[PDB]
């Protein structure tokens, strides 16, 4: 789960 | 579970691509997985659209060139239909108006498949099981950006604070013994000029290094 940023 | 695995050499991965100046990993991350899973049930492998992804991925909460996820990545594909080819949807790395032709469309998939989160052990059994896997890490280092060869390992990294999306082609060792100096097989999307040939060892069963097996997912085919 890793909604903390975006994956750039 | 197999001592090592590398879905390169049974013929599921496309050559190493390039984002360039847009942040769209995580669309290369997803037209990977989908691309290894479409070869595993039909026997072709057609290389996917990420343009078709940034272009037309907004509704489900992803930013295109700004940013995104895999699994909002593959949600899309489910909600959509399909997804163009490579070659019918070319990538120009900006943001563009939607351009989704069902007729070209080579791939899809019903939803998606989670990993335990920060479970490498579950990356270790669906990498091996089912495929290339999209994965989330923190490329955010130069250590990485100047990264050519062995196993990286990076002191700075967290496995929680994630900004790349990635895929995992399979996991290895080095040397006789297949338990120590483990590494997962991890394709970039900077170009085959960057890393080795566009693709990095990460260490393996290192508490989960940079985060490789914190958001891990896959495609339904
Ligand atoms: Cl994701």
């Amino acid at each position: 789960g890793n909604y903390k940023e975006a994956k750039k | 579970l197999p001592k090592s695995v590398d879905w390169r050499k049974k013929g599921y991965v496309t050559p190493v691509k390039n984002q360039k100046q847009c942040g769209s990993a995580w669309a290369f991350s997803a037209t990977g997985a989908l691309e290894g899973q479409m070869f595993r049930k039909t026997g072709k492998l057609v290389s996917l659209s990420e343009q078709n992804l940034v272009d037309c991925s907004r509704p489900q909460g992803n930013q295109g060139c700004n940013g995104g996820f895999m699994a909002r990545a593959f949600q899309y594909v489910k909600e959509n239909g399909g997804l163009d080819s490579e070659e019918s949807y070319p990538y120009v790395a900006v943001d563009e108006i939607c351009k989704y032709r069902p007729e070209n469309s080579v791939a899809q998939d019903t939803g998606f498949t989670v990993v335990a989160p920060g479970k490498e052990k579950a990356l270790m059994k669906a990498v091996a099981t089912v495929g290339p896997i999209s994965v989330a890490m923190d490329a955010g280092h130069s250590s990485f950006q100047f990264y050519k060869s062995g196993i990286y390992f990076e002191p700075d990294c967290s496995s929680k604070n994630l900004d790349h999306g990635v895929l995992v082609v399979g996991y290895g060792f080095e040397g006789a013994n297949s338990q120590n100096s483990k590494y997962w097989l991890v394709k970039n999307s900077w170009g085959p000029e960057w890393g080795s040939n566009g693709y990095v060892k990460i260490a393996k069963d290192k508490n989960n290094h940079c985060g490789i097996a914190t958001a891990a997912s896959y495609p339904n085919v």
